[PDB]
C-alpha cells in the first residue's frame, strides 16, 4: 500500500576520453518513469513510462535544466573530491546520489532522503530528522560546514515535505492503471529428479506487481530451510517480475512439501503442493 | 519532479 | 570499494519453442559500473542487444538487465558472458528454461 519516488544520479570520470558520464534515473515504486543520459542524442529529460508523456513543455524543461545542473555540479565535485582525497587526474572515480520519498497508502508523507556517495563508500547524508547531516570522514566534513552555513538542509526539508510528496500523490493518480494495479503471481510448480532417492520440487511466482513478494518452503506445515534455494526478484522486462523457491525432497515424499506464497495482490495466501 | 539541487562539494 | 556481480539468465515468459520471446542477463551487486554483458547463441555474440538504465540499490551497488528478441529451439543453445574488474574471468551462465 506504502508508495516511494526515487531519482538515482551516477556520474563517473573518464580521464582522457572526455567529461564525465552522466545518467539519471526517476522510479515511483518499481517503475522507471525518467531517464537522462549524458551520451544520449536529446539531451533532455525524457520519458520511460506511457503516463508521464501527458505533462507539459514547461515540465520536461525545468525537469532537463535541474538534471543538467545536476551532471555539470557533478564534473566540479569530481575535480574537488581528487582535490580533498589528495588523488591523481589519471583514475576514475565515481559520484552516486539518491533523492526522494515516501508516502503511505493513504498519501501522507513518511520519509525524506537526500544521500551522497563516492566510489561506492557514504560521503554525506540528511538525517531522518532532515535537519541534520551525517559525515562519512574529515572530506566530508568539509562539505558539512559548507552546507550548514549555505542552509541546504532546510531546502531539501521544504522540496521533501512539500514539492516530493504533491508530485508523487498526483503521479499516483495520474499513472494509476501503472503504478496502483496489483498484478498477483501467477504460480506453478515443476519437478526434477536429482537421484532416484531425492527430486526437486521448484515454486514459480511470475507477472507480479509490485516486486514485494514471500516464498516459503513447508513439511508437513513446519517451516524448512534446509536443503532450499531462493532466487532474487527479477525484472521480467514488461514492467512485472518473477520468483522462484525450491526444496530437494527424498522421493515419494513430495506431497509432504507445500509452497506458500504471499502477495499484495492476493486476497488471502496461495498454498502450491505437487500432484 | 526533482527539484534543483546542485550542491557543491 | 569493489562489489562482485550477481547474475541470472532467463527469459521473459515460459519458453515455447517456436514462440517469440525475449532472453535477459540481469546483472547486480556491482561497483564500479564499468561492466561488458554479452547473450550469446551457441557461443556467438548476439548484436542487437539492449540494456536498461545504470541504477543502484540501498549500498550503492548497481543493476542492469540485458535482453533481446529470441525465438528458442530445441536444438539452439543461449548463455550470458559478464566481464567485471572484480572477476578473475569472464563468468558464463547458460540459459536453463527451467531457473
Ligand atoms: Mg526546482
Ligand atoms: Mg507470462
Ligand atoms: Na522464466
Amino acid at each position: 500500500g506504502s508508495h516511494s519516488m526515487r531519482y538515482f544520479t551516477t556520474s563517473v570520470s573518464r580521464p582522457g576520453r572526455g567529461e564525465p558520464r552522466f545518467i539519471a534515473v526517476g522510479y515511483v515504486d518499481d517503475t522507471q518513469f525518467v531517464r537522462f543520459d549524458s551520451d544520449a542524442a536529446s539531451q533532455r529529460m525524457e520519458p520511460r513510462a506511457p503516463w508521464i508523456e501527458q505533462e507539459g513543455p514547461e515540465y520536461w524543461d525545468l525537469q532537463t535544466r535541474n538534471v543538467k545542473a545536476q551532471s555539470q555540479t557533478d564534473r566540479a565535485n569530481l575535480g574537488t573530491l581528487r582535490g580533498y582525497y589528495n588523488q591523481s587526474e589519471a583514475g576514475s572515480h565515481t559520484i552516486q546520489m539518491m533523492y526522494g520519498c515516501d508516502v503511505g497508502s493513504d498519501g501522507r508523507f513518511l520519509r525524506g532522503y537526500r544521500q551522497d556517495a563516492y566510489d561506492g563508500k557514504d560521503y554525506i547524508a540528511l538525517n531522518e530528522d532532515l535537519r541534520s547531516w551525517t559525515a562519512a570522514d574529515m572530506a566530508a566534513q568539509i562539505t558539512q560546514r559548507k552546507w550548514e552555513a549555505a542552509r541546504v538542509a532546510e531546502q531539501l526539508r521544504a522540496y521533501l515535505e512539500g514539492t516530493c510528496v504533491e508530485w508523487l500523490r498526483r503521479y499516483l493518480e495520474n499513472g494509476k492503471e501503472t503504478l496502483q494495479r496489483t498484478d498477483a503471481p501467477k504460480t506453478h510448480m515443476t519437478h526434477h529428479a536429482v537421484s532416484d532417492h531425492e527430486a526437486t520440487l521448484r515454486c514459480w511466482a511470475l507477472s507480479f506487481y509490485p516486486a514485494e513478494i514471500t516464498l516459503t518452503w513447508q513439511r508437513d506445515g513446519e517451516d524448512q530451510t534446509q536443503d532450499t534455494e531462493l532466487v532474487e526478484t527479477r525484472p521480467a522486462g514488461d514492467g512485472t517480475f518473477q520468483k522462484w523457491a525450491s526444496v530437494v525432497v527424498p522421493s515419494g515424499q513430495e506431497q509432504r512439501y507445500t509452497c506458500h506464497v504471499q502477495h499484495e495482490g492476493l486476497p488471502k495466501p496461495l498454498t502450491l503442493r505437487w500432484e | 519532479y526533482f527539484p534543483l539541487q546542485s550542491y557543491g562539494f | 570499494i569493489q562489489r562482485t556481480p550477481k547474475i541470472q539468465v532467463y527469459s521473459r515468459h515460459p519458453a515455447e519453442n517456436g514462440k517469440s520471446n525475449f532472453l535477459n542477463c540481469y546483472v547486480s551487486g556491482f561497483h564500479p559500473s564499468d561492466i561488458e554483458v554479452d547473450l550469446l547463441k551457441n557461443g556467438e555474440r548476439i548484436e542487437k542487444v539492449e540494456h536498461s538504465d545504470l541504477s543502484f540499490s540501498k549500498d550503492w551497488s548497481f543493476y542492469l538487465l540485458y535482453y533481446t528478441e529470441f525465438t528458442p529451439t530445441e536444438k539452439d543453445e543461449y548463455a550470458c558472458r559478464v566481464n567485471h574488474v572484480t572477476l578473475s574471468q569472464p563468468k558464463i551462465v547458460k540459459w536453463d528454461r527451467d531457473m
